[PDB]
RNA sequence: AAGUUGGGCACUCUAAGUUGACUGCCGGUGACAAACCGGAGGAAGGUGGGGAUGACGUCAAAUCAUCAUGCCCCUUAUGAUUUGGGCUACACACGUGCUACAAUGGACAAUACAAAGGGCAGCGAAACCGCGAGGUCAAGCAAAUCCCAUAAAGUUGUUCUCAGUUCGGAUUGUAGUCUGCAACUCGACUACAUGAAGCUGGAAUCGCUAGUAAUCGUAGAUCAGCAUGCUACGGUGAAUACGUUC
RNA sequence: AGAACCUUACCAAAUCUUGACAUCCUUUGACAACUCUAGAGAUAGAGCCUUCCGGACAAAGUGACAGGUGGUG
C-alpha cells in the first residue's frame, strides 16, 4: 500500500547503487553483481555495511563499500581487505579494486539502525524500548524526522501485530526530500519479525 | 515430420524392430511408446501394442491405416 | 522571391507552410491540395484563415505536411497558413485570434492506462 | 522452485527445443524477461534497491 | 442447367455457378475464363455454344454426386479404420482438435440443459 | 451528487451551407467517426429532397425539423410532464429524424433521409408520429405537472 | 577524414558532462569538433504484476532509457587521438570510437 | 528513379538547458473575503490534459506455489530420473472477448495520410520459383543509417440490388507450407471444395464526460513455433449531463 | 508476459537410494565431451582418450547430511 521510498526515489534524486552500461551480457554482469552483493552480505555481517556501490569499466570491477565500523573491514595491517579483495577475484575474473567509506553517524543509518533494532530482538529486548531508544538518539543527533515500525509475533504472542513510533517530519510523499528507508529481519525462536526504519535527516 | 520435403518421421528403434523377424511368418507383438510414429507400408499386418498413457491397446495395422500415426489407434481419454 | 514562412501542428501533423505572391493555388508534397486532401471540407478550411484576412487568392501556399491523418495535416496547415500571415502582416493578429486560428490545438491522444481496455473504457463489470 | 527442478534446467537437454528459462535469481519459471534472466517479482525488488543500472519507475 | 443442376437464370454467369456442388468462386472464375465467356453476362442471356463449352470444362472437374461419394467414403474409411478422428465422426463431436468444454454447437447440434 | 450545469459544446457550421443544425445532423448520422460518409450521406439526401420538391433543400429540412421538434415531453418520477428546452428541441428532432430515416424500407440511407425528410415537411411522418405521441401523453399526464 | 564518438548512458546528466570533457579534449589537442549532437532516445518500458499472485489489474511500470551522444572530429592529430584514447569516462557511460 | 551526392543547418526534427500559467490583470455575483462567472493577452486559463505518488484504518481479505520463515509431517519416499498421457475431457450453467447478422455494405482494380517499438546468429532488402502460405541465392544492419514494414478505415471507378444472398465462415474432406528429433491426442497459416446458426437479441445487465466513447489498423514481453489475452501506439472521431426524486 | 516434449507441480509404466542439488571427511585420479552394443529412454557392459598448476579442480566410498511446488496465509 505504501510505495517502497527508495524504489520511488531511485532515477530522480537518487543514484543507483550499479554504476555501469551494457547492451549484450546485460543480465551476466546483472547477475555477476548479484552474487557479489550477496557474498560481501554473507561475510560482512558484523561489519556496519551501510551500502555497496559497483562500477564496471576497461575490465575492472570497482566496489565501494559505505560501512560504519571500517576498521573491522580494512584490518589493522590491510589482511582483511587483502582477503576480501583475493575472495572477490575468485569469485569473478575480473581484477576488483576496494574501496570503504567511514559513516560517521552510525545512528543516522536507516540500514544500520534497523540492523541494531534487529539484532535487539533476537536478543530478546523490549520491542518498544528498542524503538524508543533508536528514535531518541536519532533525533538528538539532529534528525528532521524519523519512524520506526516493527510487525510480527511482538512479544510471542500467538496473533501478529506491528507497531510504530514516529517523532519529526517524515514527508514519504515529497519527490526532494532524501529519505532514507530500510527493512531488516529478527530470525526469533517465534519466526520473522520485520523493521522498518525511516530517516529524514533534512534538505540537502 | 509433416513437409513432405522432409520424410515421414518414424522412430528408427521402431522400425529396425518392425524390420528384424521381417523374412519369419510367425510375426509377433511389438511393444512401443511411439505415438507419433507415421504408419508405413513395412507396418501392414504386424501387431503394435502402443502405449497410450497407462496400458499398451493392441493395434493390428491393415492397408487403409498407412500413413496415419500409430497414437491414432491408442485413444488416450476415457468417456462413458 | 518574398516567402512568408511558417510552422503548424495539429496531433502528430507537421506543416511546413511558405506563402508567395499568387493566384491562390495550394501544393501539398508537390500535389495538388484538392487531389491530397480526400474531402472539399478540409479545403474549406484550409482557406478560412484567408477568408479571416480578407486575402483571398492572394497567395500561393507551399506545404511539406508529414505525420497524422488527412484531418490532422489538414488542421496543421491550417494553423502554418494562420502562422504564416502572422509573419508577413502583424495587422491580422486581432482578426486570426477572434477567428481562434493561432490556437495550436493541444488535444492529443491519451495514453492507455493498464487496467483499462483504453484509456478511458474499462473492462465489463459482473457482481457475482 | 524445487532444487532438482533448477539443477534440471541448468543440466543440459538432449533435446534442443527442451531448454527453458528460469530466474536466475529465486528459480521462478514463468514471467522471466531475457534482457535481466529475472521474474517480475525479483526485477521489481532489485530495481527498487536500485540495482538494476538504468531501471526506474516509468510514468508519462 | 450444368451438371444436372439448375442455377439462377436472373444471376451474373460467373456467381450463379457457385451454386454447383463442388464449384465455388475461384474455381468458378477458373472454368469461365477455360470457357471463354463474359464475366458480367447473365446465364439468361447465354449462348449454347458457350453453355456446351462449360459443360465440357465441367463435366470432368469430379463435382456433385461424385464429390459427395468421395467425401463420404472418407469419412467412412476414416470411422471404419476406428481412427480418433473416426470415433469423434461417430460421436459427433470436433475432429480437428477443438475444445468442447464450450462452442462445439454445429457439431453436438443444439442445446440440451 | 452534483455540483452544477457543465459547459456545452459548441458546433462549426456546415461548410457549404453554413448550419449548426446541418452540422449536428451530420454528426448524429456519422456511426464510428466515418464523417465521410455522413457527409455524402446528408448530400446526397439533400440532393434527392431538392430534386423530388422542386424547393430549396435548407427549407424543406428546417420546415421538417420544425414539425418534428415537440415542445412537452415527460419524465418518470408515474410520468410528470415537462416542457423542452430548445437545445433540446433540436436534439430529440435530428434524433428522431435519423431514427425513423434508418427504419424506413427505401434501399438506401440517403433515399430514406430523403423521404423521411419530406415525410415530416408533409407533416406525415414516423417521427411526426413520436412527436404526437409524446404529445397525446404528456397532455394525458397534464395534471402531474 | 572523420573520428566518430558515440556515447550511451541511461543518465542524460552523465553522458552531458563527458560529452562535454571528450569535446574540450578535443578543442585542447587542437582538432576541430561538429557536436554533441543528440540523437533520440531509446526507451524501453517493463510492465509488471504488481502482486505476487493474482491481482492483474494492478501493474506497475519501469523503464530504462538510453540517451546517445554523437561527436564528429574533423581534423584528428596525433596529440588528439592520444588524449582521447587516455581519458577516462564515469564508469556509467559506454564509449565507442569509429576511425 | 530517389535528399541519391556536391553543398547548407533555413525549416522540420532530435535532446540538454531555459521562458511560460500563478486567479497573474479587468468587470460583475458574493458579507470590500474566499470563491464562481465573463473578458483581454497568451500556444495553453482556472489543480491546461494525463501519469507516478495511495495517510490513520477496514476485511484473521490473497499469497507458505516467486522468495524467506516458526511449528508439524515423509525420508527405500510425500525425495529423484525417463517415455507416454492429464492440465486441451463434455448431457450442462456463468464471466470476459473475437466474428457476424449487411447497402453507413460485400467483391474487384488504382491511389494516399500515422505514431510507438524490436533486431546477433536476430531484423532478412532486392532478385528468381510457387496462385498461395512459403523455398534458393543474398545486400545492408549491434541502429535517427539497414530491416521488421506497402498501415487500415479512407478516396476514386465497375459490379451486386434488400435475397440466409456476391451476407456471414463455424463445420468437415483432400492437398500444401513453417517451427520443432516429434503437430495423433494437442500449433499456426495457405489452396480447392463443403457453407451451420445468425436477418440487431426476454428478464436483466456493463463501459464511458473529449481527442473521451465507438471504429481502423500497428508494435512489444513471454516465445523454436503458437494471442480473439495483456501492455503500448497512432488514424478517423461523436451524443448527452436539465437535475438529485429514486 | 507463451502446457506437443521441457515447463509440470498430476497420472501410468520402467527405474535410484548420501541421492537430481550443497558443505565437510578418506583415497586419488586424466572426468569427459566423443564414438560401439541393449533398451521408449533414463541407464548398464569395453574400449578408445584427449587435462592439471605446492594446489586450484574433478571422480570413487563412508558418515554427518541433503531433498519436499507436503500442511497450517
Ligand atoms: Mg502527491
Ligand atoms: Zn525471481
Amino acid at each position: 500500500q505504501k510505495i517502497n521510498p527508495i524504489g520511488l526515489r531511485v532515477g530522480i534524486i537518487r543514484d543507483w547503487e550499479a554504476k555501469w552500461y551494457a547492451e549484450k551480457d546485460f543480465a551476466s554482469l546483472l547477475h555477476e553483481d548479484l552474487k557479489i552483493r550477496k557474498f560481501i552480505d554473507n561475510e560482512l555481517k558484523e561489519a556496519s555495511v551501510s551500502h555497496v556501490e559497483i562500477e564496471r569499466a576497461a575490465n575492472r570491477i570497482n566496489i565501494a563499500i559505505h560501512t560504519g565500523k571500517p576498521g573491522m573491514v580494512i584490518g589493522k595491517g590491510g589482511s582483511e581487505i587483502e582477503k576480501l579483495r583475493n575472495k572477490l577475484n575468485a569469485l569473478t575474473d575480473k581484477k576488483v579494486h576496494i574501496n570503504v567509506i567511514e559513516i560517521k553517524k552510525v545512528d543516522l543509518d536507516a540500514r544500520l539502525v534497523a540492523e541494531n533494532i534487529a539484532r535487539q530482538l533476537e536478543n530478546r529486548a523490549s520491542f518498544r524500548r528498542v524503538q524508543k531508544q533508536a528514535i531518541t538518539r536519532a533525533m538528538k543527533l539532529g534528525a528532521k524526522g524519523i519512524k520506526t515500525q516493527v510487525s510480527g509475533r511482538l512479544g510471542g504472542a500467538d496473533i501478529a501485530r506491528a507497531e510504530q513510533y514516529s517523532e519529526g517530519t517524515v514527508p514519504l510523499h515529497t519527490l526532494r526530500a532524501d529519505i532514507d528507508y530500510a527493512h531488516a529481519e529478527a530470525d526469533t525462536t517465534y519466526g520473522k519479525l520485520g523493521v522498518k526504519v525511516w530517516i529524514y535527516r533534512g534538505e540537502v | 515430420a509433416r513437409s513432405i520435403k522432409k520424410g515421414p518421421f518414424v522412430d528408427e528403434h521402431l522400425m529396425k524392430k518392425v524390420e528384424a523377424q521381417e523374412g519369419s511368418e510367425k510375426k509377433q507383438v511389438i511393444k512401443t511408446w511411439s505415438r507419433r510414429s507415421t504408419i508405413f507400408p513395412n507396418f501392414i499386418g504386424h501387431t503394435f501394442a502402443v502405449y497410450d498413457g497407462r496400458k499398451h491397446v493392441p493395434v493390428y495395422v491393415t492397408e487403409d491405416m498407412v500413413g496415419h500415426k500409430l497414437g491414432e489407434f491408442a485413444p488416450t481419454r476415457t468417456f462413458k | 522571391q518574398v516567402e512568408y514562412r511558417g510552422t503548424g501542428r495539429r496531433k502528430n501533423s507537421v506543416a511546413r507552410v511558405r506563402l508567395v505572391p499568387g493566384e491562390g493555388n495550394i501544393t501539398v508534397n508537390n500535389r495538388d491540395v484538392r487531389e491530397y486532401l480526400p474531402f472539399e471540407s478540409l479545403i474549406l478550411d484550409l482557406n478560412q484563415p484567408f477568408d479571416v484576412t480578407e486575402t483571398k487568392g492572394n497567395y500561393d501556399v507551399l506545404v511539406n505536411v508529414h505525420g497524422g491523418g488527412f484531418t490532422g495535416q489538414a488542421q496543421a496547415i491550417r494553423h502554418g497558413i494562420a502562422r504564416a500571415l502572422l509573419e508577413a502582416d502583424p495587422e491580422y493578429r486581432g482578426s486570426l485570434k477572434r477567428a481562434g486560428l493561432l490556437t495550436r490545438d493541444p488535444r492529443m491522444k491519451e495514453r492507455k492506462k493498464p487496467g483499462l481496455k483504453a484509456a478511458r473504457r474499462s473492462p465489463q463489470f459482473s457482481k457475482r | 522452485a524445487k532444487t532438482s527442478m533448477v539443477a534440471k534446467q541448468q543440466k543440459k537437454q538432449k533435446y534442443a527445443v527442451r531448454e527453458y528459462t528460469r530466474c536466475e535469481r529465486c528459480g521462478r519459471p514463468h514471467s522471466v524477461y531475457r534482457k535481466f534472466k529475472l521474474c517480475r517479482i525479483c526485477f521489481r525488488e532489485l530495481a527498487y534497491k536500485g540495482q538494476i543500472p538504468g531501471v526506474r519507475k516509468a510514468s508519462w | 442447367r450444368i451438371a444436372g443442376v439448375d442455377i439462377p437464370r436472373e444471376k451474373r454467369v460467373v456467381i450463379s455457378l457457385t451454386y454447383i456442388y463442388g464449384i465455388g468462386t475461384s474455381t468458378a472464375q477458373k472454368i469461365l475464363e477455360e470457357a471463354n465467356v463474359s464475366a458480367d453476362t447473365r446465364v439468361k442471356d447465354l449462348t449454347d455454344d458457350e453453355l456446351g463449352r462449360i459443360r465440357e470444362v465441367v463435366d470432368g472437374y469430379k463435382v456433385e454426386g461424385d464429390l459427395r461419394r468421395e467425401t463420404n467414403l472418407n469419412i467412412k474409411r476414416l470411422m471404419e479404420i476406428s481412427s480418433y478422428r473416426g470415433i469423434r465422426h461417430r460421436r459427433g463431436l470436433p475432429v480437428r482438435g477443438q475444445k468442447t468444454k464450450n462452442n462445439a454447437r454445429t457439431r453436438k447440434g443444439p442445446v440440451k440443459t | 451528487p452534483r455540483k452544477g450545469s457543465v459547459p456545452k459544446r459548441d458546433v462549426l457550421p456546415d461548410p457549404i451551407h453554413n448550419s449548426k443544425l446541418v452540422t449536428k445532423l451530420i454528426n448524429k448520422i456519422m456511426l464510428d467517426g466515418k464523417r465521410g460518409t455522413a457527409q455524402r450521406i446528408l448530400y446526397s439526401a439533400f440532393d434527392l429532397v431538392e430534386q423530388r420538391s422542386g424547393r430549396d433543400a435548407l427549407e424543406v429540412f428546417e420546415e421538417a425539423i420544425n414539425n418534428i421538434m415537440p415542445v412537452l415531453e415527460v419524465k418518470a418520477r408515474y410520468q410528470v410532464p415537462v416542457e423542452v428546452r430548445p437545445e433540446r428541441r433540436t436534439t430529440l428532432g435530428l434524433r428522431w429524424l435519423v431514427n425513423y430515416a434508418r427504419l424506413r424500407g427505401e434501399k438506401t440511407m440517403e433515399d430514406r433521409l430523403a423521404n423521411e425528410i419530406l415525410d415530416a415537411a408533409n407533416n406525415t411522418g414516423g417521427a411526426v408520429k413520436k412527436r404526437e405521441d409524446t404529445h397525446k401523453m404528456a397532455e394525458a399526464n397534464k395534471a402531474f405537472a | 577524414q572523420k573520428i566518430r564518438i558515440r556515447l550511451k548512458a541511461y543518465d542524460h546528466r552523465v553522458i552531458d558532462q563527458s560529452a562535454e570533457k571528450i569535446v574540450e579534449t578535443a578543442k585542447r589537442s587542437g582538432a576541430d569538433v561538429s557536436g554533441p549532437i543528440p540523437l533520440p532516445t531509446e526507451k524501453s518500458v517493463y510492465t509488471i504484476i504488481r502482486a505476487v499472485h493474482k491481482y492483474k489489474d494492478s501493474r506497475e511500470q519501469f523503464e530504462q532509457r538510453t540517451h546517445k551522444r554523437l561527436i564528429d572530429i574533423v581534423n584528428p592529430t596525433p596529440k588528439t587521438v592520444d588524449a582521447l584514447m587516455g581519458l577516462n569516462l564515469p564508469s556509467g557511460v559506454d564509449i565507442e570510437i569509429k576511425l
